[PDB]
RNA sequence: AAGAUGAAAUAAUAAUAAUAAUUAUAAGACUAAUAUAUGUGAAAAUAUUAAUUAAAUAUUAACUGACAUUGAGGGAUUAAAACUAGAGUAGCGAAACGGAUUCGAUACCCGUGUAGUUCUAGUAGUAAACUAUGAAUACAAUUAUUUAUAAUAUAUAUAUAAAUAAUAAAUGAAAAUGAAAGUAUUCCACCUGAAGAGUACGUUAGCAAUAAUGAAACUCAAAACAAUAGACGGUUACAG
């Protein structure tokens, strides 16, 4: 749960290049 | 192997079931090995087969299958009649499951309760 | 032996090729050995190939990708065209070394248009030509383009266009003007790129 | 991809289209009756055409193809049928 | 004798081998020359001299002493 | 000016010929007028429907092989991936 | 408060008739975003003229023809311009291949919907097709 | 198995779209790990407009937002996965795909195979 | 609620069939001639003929089989005609 | 006014506001494009998506050492229709009831529409269940396409396989087949004029419908297949 959490936040919260697709 | 395909746990049991009939390292195709390899997918098919009764195209490959190990082991008798009857004793047949003409029937189904 | 004459032979000679005789793209250099006839020859449809050309050619020049075909015929094309604009490259004088001191594909230097050395004078019965002057078409409405001796180039003014430009228009073409091929070197692809001036 | 044909009885196009040529005279008139549309009748912005028209039209109002042919000529050889 | 590119040696025929190649022996043969691939090269760098008309009229074969 | 259609535009740096200057040329030029042709599998791209948006009609049909050009592999691996894309709620 | 976005010219040019309907979408000034978004995308539409070949007079096998169709589309027209109704941009929606349908076409591109042509701005086809579906009915041994 | 799983969740609260696909990919990969399984990608795609006005259970949708999310778990869990997917009302469209590991251990997502990074090796270097 | 408006546009464009087009104001017919070239590029006028009645699925197999046929003996005939106007240029 | 038709009319379309349109709910059944059934499957079948399980490919390596082929009887599966129970029933639709058409309508066409078509558990074991072509093996001249591998540097118009298409030879009453309808070998099934007749009787099986097995007397010099030339067609196209 400890990565899961670590990732998650990571992924998701933080202005990341995401995979928009355009 | 808990995560893993149902394929690869036959692999496995293959490869033990092999290791367990063969006169050498690297024999795979004498009639004992082939006979313990058949009998470890037959009984992978039975149990699909026992889930799913109305899967008739795996039946008949299940039937066909049977018959393979059939005409091995009567040619192993015809062979070497001692290496026949232990295999056959280690497999868990008789003489007359080898033998006799088994066409895996209704009636075989009923008589010895597949489902 | 019949095999080593074979070999050595000239339809042996021309390389394999099957291109399109009928390319639309673009064109920078040939793609296809020219056949020549002589008229002696031509007269009875005799070219070198496996079967007799047909009369309706009257020119003495071809270029073929197959001797003979499922089709029963040679796939050809009764057309020379592509040494005329080298002999025209010639005519204008300007140069474009790799000449001079496992297999490589690319084209070396000049692919062959060309083997003139770089610095040298043309005398005249005026005198020493100065600059090359050259007979030339704008082509359309852009460093303008203009079709000069079978080669397009890259038109560049003194001042700007004279009215007869926007006068015509997109029949610019129709009229002949004189150009100075400033300078012309071959790019990767085997273009030539000529720098010429309107006069 | 390649779509080989089996052997035919003929090699003909029902119907070959040609090139029919549109009339002179007519496009003279479209032209001068577009003309009077735009700019009035009997205007002088196209007199010129009016002219044209009555140098066109003066003597006459109004003033096939080979395919099958050589397609008949030519299919034997083409047709890539194997030796007898 | 000796172990293939891939380490393996070879103790029986495959699969062509055991194959009857008799048609082979009928098959007109592809005739190839070195100098085919050497006369693709050339031209490939040298695309204008493929626009050097070449006559294929032979004159006499066996007249030539080069 | 005239029509672009009845003129022919010469590009930079090409050889031409005489005939090129006619309405033989650019009648030759109509008449003689990607990611998929390619080694990569249609199939990864079941999740990317701007992609595969490509081979279909405005109306969503998958065009056929005669159009796409593909081979028949990668024909019947892109309509499985258009037809996947389309029911998990992409496409 | 009732706005009125556009106009729908809708056409039903089925085998035997040809039925017209000129209608309104209302919108009203006004919830969270999904409802919003949600109401705008499908916008509230009201029905303002509706017409079929009959209301021209036509009957039995002369509504499902040309001439019919063509009159039913230039009373439709001249119904848009006495209700002055031309106020707003028309967006036309065509649901099926009958014989009036080019009938239609015709009388708005012609004189007839001359009025009208000027102010339609999105063209659009309707027809309903079935992705497998239902049973059709059996082919008619004629 | 690996397997793909390909989540298009609501997004309700405006402000902050994506706070209900933290929560499902919160969920979902607390189940993968804590039933003996692993989470190997999480990659977010956008917002994006659905094709349709697409109707899960009684509520309409014109958008949501993307995920993509790489498991390697076993076939009772995932299909579990599947059947907690279907009937939670934040998920509109859900998809799980295996990836065949028959060839190789390690696999990209489909989106990363489809730029052309087969594996996660290649991701990461 | 401001910026919902603001894309309200947006979203609303991206619902689109694919069967509907912008009027032209000069010369509207040609418009609908564009609406009928989609119609028929995409079959639709011939899939609604073909939906009206039921037809038993080997009927349907083998008009699809002939349809098939049809289209690719078109295909090899002006492959051969364009073979013929060829060798009728070369002088065949 | 609608709907339908060739045109109309229908005991149950609409002023009780219909039809058309726009929304919203509900239910069943089906599976547009891709597409070629290409393929997969023993056949019957099988092409909207995903997963689980099972089967199916080629080539190399190693292994067994003829363990093979075919297959009476037997076994299994087997479209559509049909039946027995229980669910479901939106569309279609035997029967039935009406409206037309007609000399007549018992029909084609139109309207309501039961059974059935759907699902679950069974029974039944028949189709132009067809490639009207049983399975296996060895062999025989070409071409062109794909299709799938293996290379070699898009080019080798690259080799090796399968399929498809057109053929040589061969065969054949011919149509035609064409790698089998050829050359051979092995095993099985079946046929012996038409009609009576796939009928009767018996038996077996099945809930039934029926399925399987399957006669004889009587009568006749017929009966059929391919092709040929016409005639004809409410048969096509082109011209004049
Ligand atoms: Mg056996
Ligand atoms: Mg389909
Ligand atoms: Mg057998
Ligand atoms: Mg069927
Ligand atoms: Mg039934
Ligand atoms: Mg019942
Ligand atoms: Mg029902
Ligand atoms: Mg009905
Ligand atoms: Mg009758
Ligand atoms: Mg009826
Ligand atoms: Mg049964
Ligand atoms: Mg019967
Ligand atoms: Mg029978
Ligand atoms: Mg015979
Ligand atoms: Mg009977």
């Amino acid at each position: 749960e400890s990565q899961l959490l670590k990732k998650i936040d990571k992924v998701f919260n933080d202005e990341t290049e995401e995979f928009t697709d355009a | 192997m808990r995560n893993s395909e149902n394929k690869n746990a036959i692999k496995m049991a293959v490869e033990l079931a092999r290791k367990e009939f063969e006169r050498f390292p690297g024999d795979t195709g004498s009639s004992e090995v082939q006979a313990a390899c058949m009998t470890v997918r037959i009984q992978n098919m039975a149990n699909h087969i026992k889930e799913h009764r109305k899967d008739f195209a795996n039946t008949r490959n299940l039937r066909i299958l049977v018959q393979q190990r059939q005409a091995i082991l009567r040619y192993l008798k015809r062979d070497n009649p001692e290496k026949y009857y232990w295999t056959i004793q280690k497999l868990g047949l008789n003489d007359a499951a080898i033998t006799d003409e088994f066409n895996m029937d209704r009636r075989y189904m009923q008589d010895y309760e597949f489902f | 032996t019949l095999a080593e004459l074979l070999g050595r032979s000239r339809i042996a000679q021309v390389a394999n090729n099957h291109k399109p005789l009928t390319y639309t793209g673009k064109k920078f250099h040939p793609t296809h050995q020219i056949i020549e006839t002589k008229p002696s020859t031509l007269y009875r449809q005799e070219w070198g190939l496996k079967s007799a050309i047909p009369s309706k050619i009257k020119s003495r020049y071809l270029v073929y990708n197959d001797l003979d075909t499922l089709e029963r015929i040679t796939t050809f094309e009764p057309r020379g065209g592509t040494q005329w604009n080298r002999l025209r490259f010639q005519e204008m004088g300007v140069p474009i070394n790799p000449f001079f001191k496992k297999f490589n594909t690319e084209i070396i230097g000049t692919g062959g248009l060309s083997y003139s050395l770089p610095g040298k004078l043309k005398n005249s019965p005026n005198g020493v030509i100065q600059r090359t002057v050259v007979p030339g078409r704008i082509l359309n409405v852009v460093k303008w383009l203009a079709a000069i001796g079978g080669f397009v180039a890259d038109v560049v003014f003194f001042q700007s266009p004279p009215s007869s430009f926007n006068s015509m228009g997109d029949f610019i073409r129709m009229k002949t003007f004189l150009f100075e091929i400033l300078e012309a070197s071959m790019e990767k692809n085997g273009s030539v790129s000529m720098h010429a001036r309107l006069l | 991809p390649v779509y080989r044909l089996p052997p035919l009885p003929r090699l003909k196009v029902k119907k070959p289209i040609i090139r029919q040529e549109a009339n002179k005279c007519l496009v003279l008139m479209s032209n001068l009756l577009q003309c009077w549309s735009s700019y009035g009748h009997m205007s002088p912005k196209c007199a010129g055409l009016v002219t044209e028209l009555k140098s066109c039209t003066s003597e006459s109002a109004l003033g096939k193809s080979n395919i099958n042919y050589h397609a008949a000529r030519l299919y034997d050889r083409i047709n890539g049928k194997p030796h007898d | 004798p000796h172990a293939n590119n891939k380490g393996l040696y070879k103790t029986r025929p495959n699969s062509s081998d055991k194959r009857v190649g008799v048609k082979r022996l009928y098959r007109p043969p592809k005739l190839t020359y070195v100098e085919d691939r050497l006369r693709s090269l050339f031209y490939k760098q040298h695309p204008w001299e493929l626009s050097r008309p070449k006559i294929l009229v032979e004159n006499e074969i066996g007249d030539e002493n080069y | 000016k005239i029509d672009q259609s009845l003129s022919k535009k010469l590009p930079k740096g090409t050889i031409y010929d005489p005939f090129d200057f006619s309405m033989g040329r650019i009648h030759l030029d109509r008449k003689y007028q990607d990611i998929m042709k390619s080694g990569a599998n249609p199939l990864e791209f079941y999740a990317r429907p701007r992609i595969l948006s490509r081979y279909v009609t405005s109306t969503g049909r998958i065009q056929h092989r005669d159009i796409t050009g593909l081979s028949a592999k990668n024909q019947r691996r892109l309509s499985k991936a258009i037809r996947r894309c389309q029911a998990i709620g992409l496409m | 408060k009732e706005e009125v976005v556009k106009y729908i010219l809708h056409g039903k040019f089925t085998k035997n008739n040809t039925h017209l309907t000129f209608s309104s979408v209302v919108e009203d000034k006004n919830l969270t975003y999904n409802d919003t978004m949600l109401y705008y995308l499908n916008l509230p539409q009201k029905v303002k003229i509706s017409l079929s070949t009959g209301c021209l007079g036509f009957r039995k096998a002369a509504r499902g023809e040309y001439e019919a169709a063509f009159q039913t589309s230039g009373r439709m027209f001249e119904l848009i311009k006495e209700k002055n109704m031309l106020n707003k941009d028309i967006e036309v929606v065509m649901d099926d291949f009958g014989k009036g349908r080019a009938a239609f076409i015709s009388a708005l591109v012609g004189k007839e919907g001359a009025s009208v042509v000027k102010k339609v701005v999105k063209i659009s086809d309707a027809t309903k097709l079935k992705f497998g579906g239902v049973r059709s009915p059996k082919m008619r041994r004629l | 198995m690996l397997y793909e799983l390909i989540g298009l969740v609501r997004i309700t609260n405006s402000n902050a779209p994506k706070l209900e696909a933290k929560e499902l990919s919160s969920t979902i990969g607390k189940l993968i790990i804590q039933n003996r399984g692993v989470v190997r990608d999480i990659v977010p795609m956008g917002i994006r407009y659905l094709p349709k006005i697409m109707k899960k259970d009684q509520e309409k949708h014109f958008r949501a937002y993307h995920f993509l999310m790489l498991f390697d778990s076993s076939a009772a869990v995932q299909s579990e996965i599947l059947r907690t997917l279907k009937k939670d009302p934040r998920v509109i469209r859900s998809s799980i795909v295996k990836v065949d590991l028959d060839k190789q251990l390690d696999r990209a997502s489909s989106l990363h195979r489809s730029l052309g990074k087969k594996s996660i090796l290649e991701l990461v270097n | 609620a401001e910026i919902a408006r603001s894309s309200v546009e947006n979203a609303q464009m991206r619902f689109n069939s694919g069967k509907s087009i912008i009027v032209n104001k000069n010369n509207p017919a040609e418009s609908f001639k564009r609406l009928n070239r989609i119609m028929f590029e995409n079959n639709i006028p011939g899939d609604k003929r073909s939906q009206r009645f039921y037809m038993k699925p080997g009927k349907v197999a083998e008009l699809k089989r002939s349809q098939r046929h049809r289209k690719e003996f078109m295909m090899g005939f002006k492959r051969l005609i364009e073979i013929v106007k060829d060798a009728k240029r070369k002088g065949y």
